[PDB]
């Protein structure tokens, strides 16, 4: 047994994380005050859970994880929130004063007094692996926190961890659930500084959550909470083979290997299904092949844009319910003949499959309804590119006046780390061109 | 723990910054003597922001009233919350600053500044996390002008990296107490666009109009366009004494409203402004067909003379936030040739679930406008109509200052109408 | 149109299906990113304070 | 109060939609950068499919279909007839193609000639004809050695098909002739198709002897108004309109327009669009998505409909730009911006 230790970095990933691991809890039968009846070994043993949790002689299961936010008022929810049992408090680092949406705060200023003791905690965590696999980065591209220090804290990570590998959930900014102007400059710093030390990183774009939550559960106006008990129903997904028993995608390795044959393309598309409303009387309970043809809809998609205008470079399907083989591969063929799935002259046109048979945990009173089976598939295409495409372009309007640089300057970073980054975002997308366009 | 330090300096200063904590003191539930006694937890959860907490449950403003005459200081302690103020905290002399910038930063506030330092010090020492300041006064007098300028540039002296925030009235000739007022404005304008983050622009005319005009008001006093800035401090700092998923930081704020560190200057805004009809009820669409439209905004400009560089709207009341979004995006979507088109998203709207005294809801709008030129262009011609004719110069040159000093500080704000220009093409 | 690599154990299965074949800085330059921009505050922090006493 | 911005300024046709929109006085332009807008007339060459629909609360409709050159590129199409099982290599309306590329860079060279051998084996007229999406160029030869070597003199793709040998031909003058349909497709993907079509004809007597001089094969409107001596005779501007056109197929053949080729034409377009609905259909998409089409037909002797290529950016007749102009807005704009007959248009229904 690998373990897996998960940093969530800012609001977006404090509370993004807050509702995965309640998810966690409510999957592996963990309680609040942090029992586990199933679990027969008491204060130890290697299961499949034990990735993501550690083991006390009191028959505590806490969690793997490290919080860290530069101001206290997000993080102190989760202290005194149902689930303030499952972490001890050297878990949840804080400081006083957040980095007002700012990069540069975020890596420079502020990061610097506080980058070392949260290796140090991370270090604690590390010592009880006998066999760390890597890290899970929870994080918003344009908090200045989930921007800025989660480059500061990846850069160190490459440093005190070579071998291991870091897969990020990132959080695409979307003006529907944003009141800040900046966030394309921190995006694109952030993916600049981060780049070279991630292996894979999942994006989700909130304006394709906000319209999922819209269009499929009926909430005319969705909080976060919302947001994020969906976003970690996708998590929990992606995350289920480390989780479970299983063969498919069993460490951290295997989705470099499985989805990111270059490595600067490491950013898969994600896709689920089915979602449906809780307040809905009684749905019509789709097949595999409905569920299954649902991943090449956008409306399904955490990132949105047009995947028959691209090329694929891997492909994963991952199952969760009354799904056996049969009905998957029945499912393929009937849409081989319908859609649009161009693939790259130098990759094969296949796709790995992983079943697990418990169907997908829905949190009680929650937003998301219960369905025996659903489908999270994980696919590697160049339409993503359209993502940064539009990012980019709302950097270049603002620099090219130089809107908001003073802000980044005066907290020591130098105007020429702008164009830097975006030299680097041209340049991503140019290989993404390069492998997707004739 | 943000805690904000609140400083009202002068005459126009002190009595705005009065009824400014007549109004939030009723809105958290605390009453004159400092004792609480609302009835939601919503009225504590931020109250610390402005209020220090004493013994026995009691609540002290964190506020530090100044002038250089007793006159106004003693009114406010003896008016209808003068006994909430910390005793202390009423720092003053005796020689008055004569309506004159010049008595006011060099020579009278001069021997006057160090012990007003004191008490910020000792209020900032017990801040947990000091966010930053903000000063309430008027820029055509002598106190609030002229030493209140000279308090900001000894502020970031020693706080250098906490935010600085002014609310800061404009003179008009028709509001008009003395007429060196342009000598007195124009000589401010260039250390507020050096030392200070956010300047909320009201200018003493549009008050008076709206009274006038808007209220009905045959004959305003003072005392009425003071309870619009009542009402308008109490509207843009709603974002932080409440909470809400906004999470708003003055350094926040500021981050996300000044794209350039010199066009900080904002244009606010209130909705609805009703004569006495009163009662009628007021739907979303109709806050916002007002909150844009300038007869409700307090800077004296109009803005389309100008394009929007950002926009923030609060809006406090049990409304539909969904009606809310649509309403906000409907005036972006038809008016979009006001709204420069290379800052994305620069329109921010936040809700809360609390209106102000006497209001099922309400809006509250903070603009950084290029059209506020205007106003500077204003006190520019008043200040070289007199200026070109040395009139007037003998109150200042008397109390130490050269001719130089006046020709610089014209310079320096037809620089920042310039700057204002270039970004409205 | 083939299923290669079947595992199945309690919890589900997985397989694999072909349609068609093919055809960093170290410790020390961090430190010293991290302290080069605490040098230009400093620098900026100063001026301020000689503009200030000026 | 509606909203557009305009990005292609050489666009004869959206020109006027421009001015029909103001004329409402219920739509307003704005500058060619403002994302905030209702409807994009984009430019011809890389337009930001990718920006469009992520503006909170705008509706977003676009005049180009992405994907659309498919159908619109001359070696595009070719690949999408073959390889497309709706159209399958024996499309029986389109003209024997290969696609060939410059010996100096898949390719269809071997199968060219393959078929090239054996219709000179069998006495068969093996004219054929040479062209590109990069020309004002083409070279009509009955030697494969010509046409091949033309190719490699450029730089660009290349496409070599059939040469119509026996195309019908106008009396009196004995001259060849296309036409030109303008079909308008709207965001629900319905095909409609304008009832006012043009044949832009040659004012010069075919010759099947002398594929040197190609004045009276080539019957584009540029080459007839700058190589033709006998411009405008029969017809003003070398362009019959479907009133006249159906009368002489009358007068002559004993049979009219609809009949004769215009069911053709209405195939051809179905058959063509329906191909590739499941890969350009805006349906589900967050934005919406609109085209003009401008099809070439060649017809034969036998009065057989051939496709010849198909304009994604085509430009409309003289005559015709009113009416056109008027039914866009109508059924394309207004049907999704509603504002405060007898359509000029042939629906071409058909399952999605
Ligand atoms: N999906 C989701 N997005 C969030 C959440 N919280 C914040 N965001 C997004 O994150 C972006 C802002 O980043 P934050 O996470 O608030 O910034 P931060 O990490 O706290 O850094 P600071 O600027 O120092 O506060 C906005 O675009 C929000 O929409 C969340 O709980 N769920
Ligand atoms: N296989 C073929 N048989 C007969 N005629 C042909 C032919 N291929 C091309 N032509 C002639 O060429 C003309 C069309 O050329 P083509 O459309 O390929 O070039 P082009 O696209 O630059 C002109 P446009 O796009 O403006 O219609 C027609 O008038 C037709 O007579
Ligand atoms: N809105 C408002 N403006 C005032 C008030 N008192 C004075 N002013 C304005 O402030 C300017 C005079 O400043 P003053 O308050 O005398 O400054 P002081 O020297 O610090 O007392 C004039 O332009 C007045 O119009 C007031 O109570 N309310
Ligand atoms: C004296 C006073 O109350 N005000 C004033 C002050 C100076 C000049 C005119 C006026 C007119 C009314 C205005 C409210
Ligand atoms: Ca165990
Ligand atoms: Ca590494
Ligand atoms: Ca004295
Ligand atoms: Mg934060
Ligand atoms: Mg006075
Ligand atoms: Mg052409």
């Amino acid at each position: 047994m690998r373990e897996c230790i998960s940093i969530h970095v800012g609001q977006a990933g404090v509370q993004i994380g807050n509702a995965c691991w309640e998810l966690y809890c409510l999957e592996h039968g963990i309680q609040p005050d942090g029992q586990m009846p199933s679990d027969k070994t008491i204060g130890g043993g290697d299961d499949s859970f034990n990735t993501f949790f550690s083991e006390t002689g009191a028959g505590k299961h806490v969690p793997r994880a490290v919080f860290v936010d530069l101001e206290p008022t997000v993080i102190d929810e989760v202290r005194t929130g149902t689930y303030r049992q499952l972490f001890h408090p050297e878990q949840l680092i804080t400081g006083k004063e957040d980095a007002a949406n700012n990069y540069a705060r975020g890596h420079y200023t502020i990061g610097k007094e506080i980058i070392d003791l949260v290796l140090d905690r991370i270090r604690k965590l590390a010592d009880q692996c006998t066999g760390l696999q890597g890290f899970l980065v929870f994080h918003s591209f344009g908090g200045g926190t989930g921007s800025g220090f989660t480059s500061l804290l990846m850069e160190r990570l490459s440093v005190d961890y070579g071998k291991k590998s870091k897969l990020e959930f990132s959080i695409y900014p979307a003006p529907q659930v944003s009141t800040a102007v900046v966030e394309p400059y921190n995006s694109i710093l952030t993916t600049h500084t981060t780049l070279e030390h991630s292996d894979c990183a999942f994006m989700v774009d909130n304006e394709a959550i906000y319209d999922i939550c819209r269009r499929n559960l009926d909430i005319e106006r969705p909080t976060y909470t919302n947001l994020n008990r969906l976003i970690s129903q996708i998590v929990s997904s992606i995350t289920a083979s480390l989780r479970f028993d299983g063969a498919l995608n069993v460490d951290l390795t295997e989705f470099q290997t499985n989805l990111v044959p270059y490595p600067r393309i490491h950013f898969p598309l994600a896709t689920y299904a089915p979602v449906i409303s809780a307040e809905k009387a009684y749905h019509e309970q789709l097949s595999v092949a409905e569920i299954t043809n649902a991943c090449f809809e956008p409306a399904n998609q955490m990132v949105k844009c047009d995947p028959r205008h691209g090329k694929y470079m891997a492909c994963c399907l991952l199952y969760r319910g009354d799904v056996v083989p049969k009905d998957v591969n029945a499912a393929i063929a009937t849409i081989k003949t319908k859609r649009s799935i161009q693939f790259v002259d130098w990759c094969p046109t296949g796709f790995k499959v992983g079943i697990n048979y418990q169907p997908p945990t829905v949190v009680p009173g929650g937003d998301l309804a219960k369905v025996q089976r659903a489908v999270c598939m994980l696919s590697n295409t160049t339409a993503i590119a359209e993502a940064w495409a539009r990012l980019d372009h709302k950097f270049d309007l603002m620099y090219a006046k130089r809107a908001f640089v003073h802000w980044y300057v005066g907290e020591g970073m130098e105007e020429g780390e702008f164009s830097e980054a975006r030299e680097d975002m041209a340049a991503l997308e140019k290989d993404y061109e390069e492998v997707g366009v004739d | 723990m943000r805690e904000i330090v609140h400083i009202q300096a002068g005459q126009c200063g002190n009595q705005i910054g009065a009824k400014f904590w007549e109004v939030i003191s009723d809105e958290h539930g605390i009453d004159p003597t400092g004792s609480y006694h609302g009835d939601s937890d919503l009225q504590l959860e931020r109250i610390n922001v402005y209020y220090n907490e004493a013994t026995g449950n009691k609540y002290v403003p964190r506020a530090i009233l100044v002038d250089l005459e007793p006159g106004t200081m003693d009114s406010v302690r003896s008016g209808p919350f003068g006994q909430i103020f910390r005793p202390d905290n009423f720092v003053f002399g005796q020689s008055g600053a004569g309506n004159n910038w010049a008595k006011g930063h060099y020579t009278e506030g001069a021997e006057l500044v160090d012990s007003v330092l004191d008490v910020v010090r000792k209020e900032s020492e017990s801040c947990d996390c000091l966010q930053g300041f903000q000063l309430t006064h008027s820029l055509g007098g002598g106190t609030g002008s002229g030493m209140g300028t000279l308090l900001i540039s000894k502020i970031r002296e020693e706080y250098p990296d906490r935010i600085m925030n002014t609310f800061s009235v404009m003179p008009s000739p028709k509001v008009s107490d003395t007429v060196v007022e342009p000598y007195n404005a124009t000589l401010s304008v260039h250390q507020l666009v050096e030392n200070t983050d956010e300047t909320y622009c009201i200018d003493n005319e549009a008050l008076y109009d709206i009274c006038f005009r808007t209220l009905k008001l045959t004959t305003p006093t003072y005392g009425d366009l003071n309870h619009l800035v009542s009402a308008t401090m109490s509207g843009v700092t709603t974002c932080l004494r409440f909470p809400g998923q906004l999470n708003a930081d003055l350094r926040k704020l500021a981050v996300n409203m000044v794209p350039f560190p010199r066009l900080h200057f904002f244009m606010p805004g209130f909705a609805p402004l009703t004569s006495r009809q009163q009662y009628r009820a007021l739907t979303v669409p109709e806050l916002t067909q007002q909150m844009f439209d300038s007869k409700n905004m307090m800077a004296a400009c109009d803005p389309r003379h100008g394009r929007y560089l950002t926009v923030a709207a609060i809006f406090r009341g049990r409304m539909s936030m969904k009606e809310v979004d649509e309403q906000m995006l409907n005036v972006q979507n038809k008016n979009s040739s006001y709204f420069v088109e290379w800052i994305p998203n620069n329109v921010k709207t936040a809700v809360c679930d609390i209106p102000p005294r006497g209001l099922k809801m309400s809006a509250t709008f903070i603009g950084n406008s290029t059209a506020i030129q205007e106003l500077f262009k204003r006190i520019s011609e008043q200040f070289t109509a007199m200026f070109r004719r040395k009139a007037f110069l003998h109150w200042y040159t008397g109390e130490g200052m050269d001719e130089m000093e006046f020709t610089e500080a014209e310079s320096n704000m037809n620089d920042l109408v310039s700057e204002y220009q270039q970004y409205q093409d | 149109m083939e299923v290669i690599e079947l595992n199945k154990c309690t919890s589900g299965q997985s397989f694999e299906v072909i349609l068609k074949p093919p055809s960093d800085p170290s410790l020390e330059e961090i430190q010293k990113k991290l302290e080069a921009a605490e040098e230009r505050r400093k620098y900026q922090e100063a001026e301020l304070l000689k503009h200030l006493a000026e | 109060m509606y909203t557009f911005v305009v990005r292609d300024e050489n666009s004869s046709v959206y020109a006027e939609v421009s001015r029909l929109l103001l004329a409402t006085g219920q739509w307003k332009r704005l500058r060619k950068d403002n994302p905030r807008f209702n409807l994009m007339l984009g430019e011809r060459n890389r337009l930001p499919f990718g920006r469009l629909g992520h503006e909170p609360g705008l509706v977003q409709l676009v005049n180009y279909y992405r994907g659309a050159d498919k159908l619109c590129r001359k070696a595009s199409l070719v690949k999408l007839i073959k390889t497309s099982p709706e159209l399958s290599e024996s499309c029986t309306w389109f003209p024997e193609s290969y696609v060939i590329y410059p010996t100096n860079l898949t390719d269809e060279r071997e199968v060219f000639l393959a078929a090239y051998n054996r219709r000179r084996e069998g006495r068969e007229g093996n004219v054929w004809i040479a062209k590109s999406s990069a020309g004002a160029g083409i070279l009509i030869s009955s030697e494969a050695s010509e046409l091949l070597d033309f190719i490699d003199e450029q730089g660009q793709v290349h496409v070599i098909q059939k040469y119509l040998e026996k195309p019908l031909l106008l009396e009196p003058g004995h001259r060849k002739f296309d036409i030109r349909s303008w079909v308008l497709v709207d965001h629900l993907y319905n095909i409609y198709l304008y009832r006012e079509g043009v044949l832009r004809t040659s004012s010069e007597p075919y010759n099947s002897a002398n594929f040197q001089d190609k004045t009276c094969h080539l019957t584009n409107h540029c080459i007839q108004k700058e190589y033709s001596k006998n411009y405008g005779r029969y017809e003003e501007g070398n362009e019959m309109f479907f009133e006249e056109f159906n009368q002489y197929l009358m007068d002559a053949l004993n049979t009219t327009l609809e009949n004769s080729i215009l069911l053709q034409i209405k195939h051809i377009i179905r058959s063509c669009l329906m191909c590739i609905e499941p890969a350009i259909s805006t349906k589900h998409l967050h934005y919406q998505s609109f085209q003009l089409f401008g099809f070439d037909f060649m017809v034969d002797e036998e009065l057989k409909v051939w496709l010849i290529e198909v304009n994604g950016a085509p430009a409309c007749a003289q005559k015709l730009y009113a009416e056109l102009c008027q039914g866009i807005v109508d059924v394309a704009i207004s049907s999704v911006f509603p504002l405060a007959p007898t359509s000029i248009f042939i629906k071409l229904h058909h399952h999605h």
